[PDB]
Parts: C-alpha cells; structure tokens; sequence
C-alpha cells in the first residue's frame, strides 16, 4: 500500500495514446489538427518530466482511436511519438509514427503567390528528404520547399 | 478511349513520355489533312485571366480550325475593378456549366489545378499559370525540335538567356530529359544560370549537362539553340548592359553552324536575336510559333474525343 | 407566328404569364434535345456597355450552341474616352443594320427601351440595364424553381439580403405573383427590407407575405431561399458588420430543411452563404446558373424562330 | 462518493488552478488567454465530469498567480469560472469572475475600417452592460458593438 | 496655467464642458488682439493622408499666421493602394522625431489615435479620421454658434439633412450636450434619420428632442439650422429625388425664421442650400467656415504652450 | 574659413575624411545649441522629381528650422512620362534664377550632377539620383554611428539585406573606409552579395572584410547591424521565403548583442526588423531616421554661408 513516495499519474481506462510529444509541441498538434472538438474525455498531459524529459507532452482521449494515418502525419510535429491502442487499463497495438509522403489541410504554402491562399482548397504538401531538410512539394505552386521554412512566418 | 482523353493537362510534370509522343504524334499526323469540324458543334472556353495575345491568339486560332466555338474574355488591368470577392473557386463552378473544356491563363500560381478541382466533368487546359508551367509552349517547342531534327533524342540543346527565373527553359528541359541522350549545354549570365532545382535531377539522370558563358563556344556543337528572354527589370540596367553582349545572338556567329541546326525563341523578342539572323535557316522561331497551332489542335482534340480515327 | 416572336425583351413587367409559361416550356423541352445549328448563318449581337461576363458569357455561350454567330463588345471603363457625343441612340441605328437581335447591357436605366424606338425590324433583349430590369436573371430563376419544386405555384419563397435596391429580387417576386398561392417571406435588414413599392401591389393581389430578422425562423417553412447579397458600400462598415450575422447564410441552419427545398442565389457570393453549405443539397445556385442556357436559348429561340416546331 | 459512478478529477501541488469551464471553452481559453505558452506542470481535463450533473472543461497549470484582473478577461467567453490560490493541496483564494471596465489584447474590431486591422497594437474595447446586452466600444474606432457581434468572428 | 498644453485632441467626447469653454474664449480672444509671432520657430507637420483642401488650407493658414511654420502633404500613395509598404506606425514614429506638432487626415477610424500610441511627446490632433471623429470642425461650428447666439445654452438647435452618417452631426450634438437646456429637431429621411445610440444618449441625458418630416414646421423657433450635404453617393440615383426635396432650403421658406435665427452647413453644399440665401441675413455658412480658423488657431496655442498671457 | 561654401554635394566619393569630419562637428553642435534664424530670407527649392516624403519632409523640416523657407515639388508629370517635353537642363536653369539653393531628388543617375554643369552659383545639393548616389542618408547613418559609438574608427561593422542594389549600403562603406580601422561583415543573400568592384576597393585599401550565411555567427563583435530592406521587389514571389528567414532579426537573436550594439536601417522595414525590436536597447533605427536632420542642417549651413560661428 502507501510507502515512501507519493508519485503521479497512473494508467487511465481506455482510448487513444501517443507517447512522448516535444517540448512545447502539444498544443501544437493539440491546434493544428484541433483534438478538442470531440465530446470524448480529452485530459493532456502537459509539462510534466519522463525519466530525463524535463519537460513532455501527452494527449489523453477515451474513446477515441488514432487513425493509421493520423499516425502518419504528426511525424513531421514529433518523430518520436508513439500510437497505441488503450484497452481497459490495458494498452496494446503498438501503432508509433512514420513519415508519410502526403500531408494534408495543416501546412502553409511559403510561397506568396500560390494561390493556395484567397481559394478554398485543401493544403497539400507532398514529402521528402535530403539528409537535413523533409523537402515539402507544393500541390498547386508545384514549388520545392522544405520543413524548416513551411513550419514558420 | 484515348490514353490522353479528358484528361486535364496542367503540369508537363504530371504528363508522360507516352502521352508526349501521342500528343507530337498526333500534332504532325493531323497535321497532313485537318478535319475544320472536328470539335464541330462544341464550345471551348478561352479564360485568360492574366492578358497574352500570342497564346490568346494561338489557341483561339486552333480552337477554329477544328470547328468549335469559343466564348471568353482577355482580362486587362482596367477590370482590376474586379479584385472584390468573387473567387476563381466560383468563376469556375459557373463557367463549368456553360462549356466542355476550359483554356485558361492566369497570374498566381496553383490556377489551372485549383479549377480542376471545381469543374472535374470539364477538362482544362493550361495556357500558363505564374511562374510555373506552361505545357502547351513546351508542346510547341518539342513537336518542332522533332519536326526539324528529325529526331528528338540524343540532341545538342543549347539555352542562352535568364534560366534562372524563365520557365519556358525548366519545362522544356524537364520534358527532355525524358529521352536519351540529349546533350545540354547552358548559357546565361552568373547571376541568371541555371539552378540546382532542375540541375540535380538531370545529373540524376545521367543526362549530360554543361554551362558555358559564351555561345560562341558551344555553336560547333548544337542543334537547337533556344533563345530565352533577357530582361532590363531584372537586372540592373548598368550590370544588364555589361553581361548582356554574350547573352544575345547575330548572324555573325552563325558562321560555322551544323547546317542540321535551328535557332528557337518562346518569344517574344527585343535584343536577344537580333534581324540578320531573321535570314539564315537556323532561324526557325517565327516557324516554331506556327507549330504550335497543331500541338494545341491535337491537345484539344485528345482531351475532347474519346477516340481518334482520322 | 409564335406568341413571342420577334418581340422586344425588355421588361418583365411587360412580360405575360403566358409568354413566360412559353419561355419556360421551351427551356425545358429544348433542354431535351438542342439544335446546335438552330439559329444557324444567322448573327446576334451584344452589346455589353456595362462588362458582366457571367451574363456575358452565359448569352454568348447560348448564342453558340444554337449555331449562331456573334459580334459584339464587353466594353470596361478604359474606354471612358468615350464619353464623347456619340449617343446610343446613333450607336443603335447603324448597329442594327448589322445584325439580326440585339443582346445590350446598359448603366443607365432606360437602355434596351430606348434602342427600341431605333431599331425596330431588329429585336432586342435587356441584359440588364441601370437598377431596373433584368428580365433574363428572373428567368433562369423561374424556370430553375420549376424544374427543382415541380411546380412554379403554390410554393414558399423565401428573399434574403438587400431586399431594397436589390433588383433581382423586385423582378423574381413581380413575375411569381403571376401564380397562385406562393407564400412569401422577406428576410432583410431593417434599413434594406423590401420597399412599400411592390408592397401594396403584393396585398393588392391577396398575395400573402411576411417579414422576419432570422433566418432561422422563416427555415421549417420554406421551399426557395434566394439569397441576394448585401453590400459593404450600401452600409457602414460597423453597421454592416452588426446587421450581417442573420442576414447570412450556413450550413448549421439548414438542419431542418424540408428536403423540397433549394437554396439560390443571383451570384455572386462572397460572405453570404458559406462554403459548407456548397455540399447540403440545398444549394443550387451553382446548377440555378447552367439553367441559364436554357431559358435564354428558348428567349432568342422563339424571338427568332417565326414558329417552333422541334 | 458511489452514486452513478466514474473516477477522475484530481489535484497535484502547489498551482493555481480554474476548475469549471463551459463546453468548448477549455483549450479555447489556452489560445485567447495565453496559458500554455509556460513551462510548469500542466493536467488539461477538457471534457471532465463533475459534481453538478455536467461533464465540462478542466484547466490545471501548476505554478502561476492570476490577478483579479487576469481573471475578469474571462467572463465574456467562459463565465462564472473559478480560479483558486492552491498551496500544498489547500486553497488559499476563491476567485470568481467579474466584469472588468476593460478586455484587452484577443478581440478582433468588426470594423474592418480599423486602424487597429493594419498596424501593430493590440485590442482594447470597453466594457458596459445593458439589459441582454454587454457592449464592448473599441478605444480606437470609437464603434460599440455587442459581446456576439465581437465575440464571434 | 492652461489644461490642454502636450495633451491630445483625438475625439469629442475626449473634452470637457470647460475644455471647450477654455478653447472658445481663447478663439475670441485671438480673434480680438491676435497673437502673429506666437509659434515662431516651431513646425508642424500637417499629413493629409486623405487629401482635404478645405480642411487642410485652413489649418496651414492658422498654423502660418500664427508665426508658425509647416512640413507635410497632400494625398499618399508612396506606390500605390495597401500593398506590403509602411506601416502607420512607423510613418508616425520618424515624422515625429523631426516636427514639433502632428495635425493628421486619415481616412480610416482610429488613425489619429494609433498616432497616439507612437509620437512621443508631440501632441496630435485631428482633422479628420474616418466617420469616426473631426474635434475641430464641431469646435467651429460650436464656437460659432457662441459668436451668434451668445449663448451655447438654451438653444432651439435644428439638423438637417444626412444625421445618420453625417460626422459633423452626431459630433456637434454630443458637444451641444455638455451645455444647459438645448431642444433637439431632427429634419431628415427616415432612411437617413439620427443613429439609435445617440437618440439614447439624449434620453438618458433629459435632453428635448424629436424627429420631423418637412423642416416648415420647425422653422419657428429654431436658432440654428445646421445643414447637412446628402451626397448622392448613398441613395439610389432616383431615391435623391423623392426626398430632397425639402430637405433643402430656399429663402422662400426663411421668412418665419426667428431674427437670430442663422443657417450654418460643414460644407461644401451642392444642392442643400439655395444660391437666394448666400445673400440674406440668416445665411451664415461661410462665416462658419472662417471663423474656424480661430478654434485651430487657439487650439494649437493651449497646446503649444505651457501659459498663455492674452 | 569653412571648405563647403558655394560648392556642391553629389556622390559620396566627393568628398573627404576631413569633409565628413567638419560637417558632422557641425551636425552636433547645431544639436547641440540649435540656429534657428541662420538661414533667414533664404530660399530652398526642394525638386523632387521622384516623390519621396520621407526624404524630402526631413530635407525641408531642416530648412524651415533653420529660419530659411521652401518653394518646390512632389512628384513631376508636367502632362505624362517622357513626352515630347521640358529638359532637365531647361527645368534647372529656370529654376536656379529665383532659388537660393537647390535640393533635388531624381530617378536617374547623374540628375544631381547635371544640374551642376546648368545651375550657376546656386549650389545644389543630393537628395537621391538613382542607384547613383544619396549622400545626406550616408551622411546621416555615420554621423549616427558616431553619436553612437564615439568613434568611426575601429568598428566591426556589419550589413545585412540587399547589399547587392541597395544604394545605402554601397556608399556607406565608401565612406567609412576613409576613416581608420574597420571590419566589415557582409551578411546577405548570394543573389544579393556585395557588388564585387565594392570588395576590390576594400581588398586595395586593405580593410579588413569577408561574407557570411546567417548573422548568428557575427552577433558577438558586431558593434554596428546597418539593415537594409530586401524589397521583395527584386526576387522571385517564391525566392523571397527561402532566404528572408535569417536575414530579418527578432530581439531573441539579439541576446549576444555586445552592450554598445546597435541596429540601424535607411527604412523604411517592413520585415526586416521586429516588432519586439522596436522596445529593446539596440533599437536604434528611428533615432537614425531623426538624426538625420543635423547632418543636413549642417550641411546646409555649410553650404550657404562663408564662415559660422558656432
Ligand atoms: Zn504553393
Ligand atoms: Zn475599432
């Protein structure tokens, strides 16, 4: 029973977890892909150290499941996340991230004159790599770009 | 129906060397004896947004020798007037209903593709978007460097002017590279080259590129020297007088040309080529820009019929 | 001859529920199986002094697939330098010495009227003129709430937006008190709500009408939402803003929608109706402005055609 | 307390903490009221039960003060909020909102003729109240408008 | 020891009953035994973003005759319209440096404000920003009504014209209200009738006042008509006629006017008052108009300057 | 017995060590203990041919302080651009009869010069004359450097933007290689590098230079950030993005910032500088920006009088 240390958090019931979320990165998917408009239990883990990370995030959502492909697409906002599948104070399906080749409706073209920008239409940049920079294709202005402008203002 | 047939053709990135050779074949092919209602009973749309009476001209020219219609306007500057809320998104959705297949210029890119994804049913074309593609000038440029060599592969590209910023250079470079062979020789001034956008890929390829600074260097071994634009709002006017003489052509250079050569310009033209050049045979760009009436005929005429006879 | 041939389009207050029940009919029924060769070796002008290229377009387009062909302008402002005393009434005479049916887009209001008085033998039609009439956009919007209610009485309109000088509201609601029943809502800020103007005559005919603020009232109970647009320059920035809310358009609203019903609109739209709304089946406006080929066909149609047969 | 049962709700520390925030003004708040943007514990219970017949909007940010004043900024959006002085697991201050004189630095002018659209200030209204009515008249247009006229979009 | 020297004059209601009172006494006085070389050495910068002539003229003749001196200018448009340039802010911080007052035009609400935020010491004032604000004409027309009737208090006080949007009329009432006993008649379309707040303002403030359709009635025992200019501009091109028609003002229609009694207008008037008054007594419009000169020239004395020994 | 007298200010190479060092004394004391009726019953004609607020209100603010008056112009169109028109010569000799100075701003190289070969003994001063010269701004960045620094010599300086084009950033140099000791950084784009004859005329003096990728690394030493706006003019709409990502500067790369550091620019930024900037320490464009007057009037005054006694 109760010993020498009052700890913290402990394994919620079920729903969707993705482990380990970057310093001051869980808003940030939290916005951009807006996990609150869901009358699921949306608890977050924010703040909080693990192990050395003085500082992580973590979403928490019942009866939410993280799609494969919403798995897809935070690997560019956090390559070491993990998906998994929460069932009854017991986790399993080990459903971690990997970079996709598609992105969808979050980015923003760098590119002044795309006319991404006055119409309606879906963001889509498509993905690779060089060895420093995930060069990020535009679907419309078709312009090369990479992660490390895209991601700014 | 036809590998090419409502297909809407956008980006020469998003074309195929299969598609290429049917669209040049067709070209020449329906270039012998020309049905003038073939598209007969149709009406095609020529939106250009952004002004451009070459390419106005051209396709409207191209659109009437296959019998259709067209209904359209040619946007100016006096109807910027227009700048309200009225987005291309709904200019589209309307223009849609009206017709078969949208021609359209415009001055952001992302155009041609964004209608697309407001008219589906109704193939467009792309008569030039921004700074980015271009198909149908490429199609115009390809079809007539085969026409003349003969061949188009395994040639001797020569590409004189701004290739930094000319996006008639990048698509016809890319939609080369597509063959064998074809050996690429650049030149432009130090500060207009080429960029490692197009280079990488073409080293990738093992396609055989090179730069120089004087085409008086490379002109023993060319066979089609494509004449960009060099423009004075683009450099500043002491520096554009500077690196401009070997940036230009003149007959005088001419001299020792493979007679198998030809002279190509997108047009249209100021300094660069100068008139004495306007008589020797390697000048072929006023003739180039007559081809390109049968490389839009038959893009059209692909997109618009199921299947080709002839 | 046909009840409508070669008879000035110009006002719908001129119009006859006969004549328009013609129209229609033709619309629909030419909608079946069109004669792209039925106005053939025959040409129509149009004159657009006003620009307005999607009632340009439209008539051009219209023009084409009944085989005719078509000269005309879509003249701007740059050509202000008109302004110079050559009167339309001259413009007029020598003009109809050219062709066969005027299509005119005019300012001032009193256009097509008064060309009238100067070409006689050649008929014309009003693409709009000042802040009167526009008797074709009241057409495509009869025949379109025909085709989508089945039936063009008894029905419950619903007119949101500037009610006031929003002249393509006072010509929709004249030519629907032709019919019998159709209960009418207005839905229009307290400062752009309909004027005593068609009132009366709207209570004269025992035409039963109301008026509401939301919407979101007048929703359970309708069968055509025409959503005008209320203007920026027509109300004070703040003002605009605050009377803007329910005098708008979404998807949220549209929740309890008899599915009988259609949402249109003039066009265009910029604030209005949002975009979400572009997919509930509610929305046709898009649709509403294809049917304007039709309905301007058969007005040409039959303003040409001394009998129809088909 | 075994009625109809769940489990959650839970304090950590010593942090000044809101608890209750109406449906869809949780995370909300995090973006008009800056709170995220910290580096102390955070425990986000977005869609939590509680002991009022309803599930609502939890917000725990460890480590941090609020004025008063910092307080009435969020009557408008998320009303009677509480937001209590906490000191190793004991309170020490209730705060309840109120209406202050002055909102400041998230409300957009609808007046799209603002000075205030196109240079570099931040937003400052007034605050009054009328019958159904909380007027808010920016400092800059002089334009009074209401709390949904502003506080929508 | 003066109350308005280093401080700011944006907006009406940022005075007082004795602000005003102080600034008035101070426009007779000048206008008296007025002070030449009183601003000798100081500059202002007088920035018509907005150009405005008669506003702009006027302050600059103060400004001279007073000893001072200006920088500044007319229109604005570095390049074009709002496109990526400078900021207001930045314009306002680096002129502020060089000038040792800022008398601004904007078209745009709030402008003098944000100039506030960001000028340093410099006082600014306002000339103009939008329908926001304009301190100094209410403050002309103001000081005016003291030099004809004596008194700003018990005054039968008349507005006609366009009260709904007409900035110089909800300005000059707000300021009428800081006085004692002052009865209120609104002559104006109900299209164009006095904005809802203000008429609250009024009745929480136990002021007389009321609305009218045909100034006639009035015509007794108002001591002020104060006109306003119903620019064409927002009614429809007919609308105008129907109603100005008696919301102007022939000399016909003055006979019962009160002896006192004097017509005042912001200008310039068009339509609004007939060319028969400029002639008879009442009329006293452009007297108004030069008799501002003596607010803004007091004005930017009590702002200038620590004591001003008279 | 001052050098300056009766003579010309055009380029920047026209001038000396000693030149600089006498004007600027001048700029200090004029702060110093201000002469304000110095230039009474003067007169300067401030031509700008080329409108340029900024440049011109600071130019005039400075005459009108110093007791003298302006006749002059913004912006030049007697009718249209380059007609069949007025000369320049002819403008400038006309001109140069009733003026006591003049102050001309123009978009070519070489104006500022041609008056001097036109203008008589009245001597003209430069405003700005193309990507040629502007000597006032140079003047007023180092006389700045020096109310700041205490020192022209031994400074590490550095310049970031357009230095390429930029025609603040080329005289700048020029003119502090006149002075002993200095390192300069050159931080920009390679599309937008140092001018190369520039770096042969450092490497020839034997001053210390070299260029750099991102600011960052020169932060440390650098006790001087002269800014310059990268108008996304120049580049390509896309370009712009990939570069303007380091070359700008938020208060959070500032940390290094040795404690004299300061940043200036000509202005007017857009981008270049932060907000957050704008209230730190280093923050000292603005002041540059107002400055600038003394070296003006000084200049000025050393321009127009024989001797002066301070
Ligand atoms: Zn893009
Ligand atoms: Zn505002």
């Amino acid at each position: 029973m109760t010993h020498d240390n009052k700890l913290q958090v402990e394994a919620i019931k079920r729903g969707t977890v993705i482990d380990h979320i970057p310093a001051q990165i869980g808003f940030k998917l939290l916005s951009l892909f807006k996990l609150t408009e869901t009358d699921q239990r949306i608890t977050i883990g924010l703040n909080l150290p693990s192990g050395e990370m003085g500082r992580k995030d973590l979403i928490k959502i019942e009866n939410t499941f993280l799609s494969e492909d919403q798995v897809d697409q935070l690997a560019l906002y956090a390559p070491q996340a993990t998906v998994n599948r929460i069932d009854n104070y017991e986790v399993v399906g080990k459903s971690r991230p990997s970079l996709p080749e598609r992105i969808d409706n979050v980015l923003v073209c760098p590119n002044s004159n795309c006319i991404s920008h006055a119409e309606p239409v879906s963001s889509s940049f498509a993905v690779r790599k060089r060895a420093n920079d995930i060069a990020l294709k535009c679907k419309y202005c078709e312009k090369e770009f990479s992660h490390n402008v895209v991601l700014a203002n | 129906a036809n590998p090419l047939y409502q297909k809407h053709i956008i980006s020469i990135n998003d074309l195929s060397r299969d598609d290429l050779n049917l669209v040049l074949a067709t070209a020449a092919k329906l270039k012998a004896n020309p049905q003038p209602e073939l598209l007969k009973h149709k009406v095609i749309a020529s939106c250009f947004f952004e002004a451009s009476t070459r390419t106005r001209l051209s396709f409207e020219t191209s659109m009437h020798r296959l019998g259709a219609s067209v209904v359209g306007f040619s946007d100016s500057a006096n109807t910027s007037l227009g700048k309200k809320g009225e987005t291309l998104a709904d200019t589209i959705s309307v223009i849609s209903t009206y017709v078969d297949a949208i021609v359209m210029r415009h001055p952001q890119e992302g155009a041609a593709r964004l209608a697309t994804e407001f008219s589906g049913n109704v193939p467009v074309l792309n008569a030039g978007d921004g700074s980015n593609q271009h198909p149908t000038q490429t199609l115009l440029d390809l079809f007539t460097i085969q026409e003349t060599q003969g061949r188009l592969d395994n040639l001797h590209v020569a590409m004189v002017g701004d290739l930094k910023y000319g996006r008639t250079v990048h698509s016809l470079t890319q939609a080369l590279a597509k063959f064998d062979g074809n050996r690429f020789y650049f030149i432009a001034p130090d500060a207009l080259a080429m960029p490692q956008y197009i280079l990488d890929m073409l080293d990738e390829k093992g396609i055989a590129w090179s730069l120089h600074s004087s085409i008086e260097e490379v002109m023993a071994e060319v066979d089609i020297l494509y004449m960009t634009r060099v423009q004075k709002e683009r450099l500043d006017p002491s520096e554009y007088a500077n690196v401009k003489a070997q940036f230009v052509l003149r007959a005088s250079d001419l001299h020792n040309a493979k007679a198998n050569m030809k002279v190509l310009h997108p047009l249209a033209r100021v300094d660069e080529i100068a008139t004495d050049v306007d008589k020797t045979p390697h000048a072929w760009y006023f003739q180039q820009a007559g081809n390109g009436i049968f490389a839009r005929q038959a893009l059209l005429a692909l997109v618009l019929n199921r299947d080709l006879v002839l």
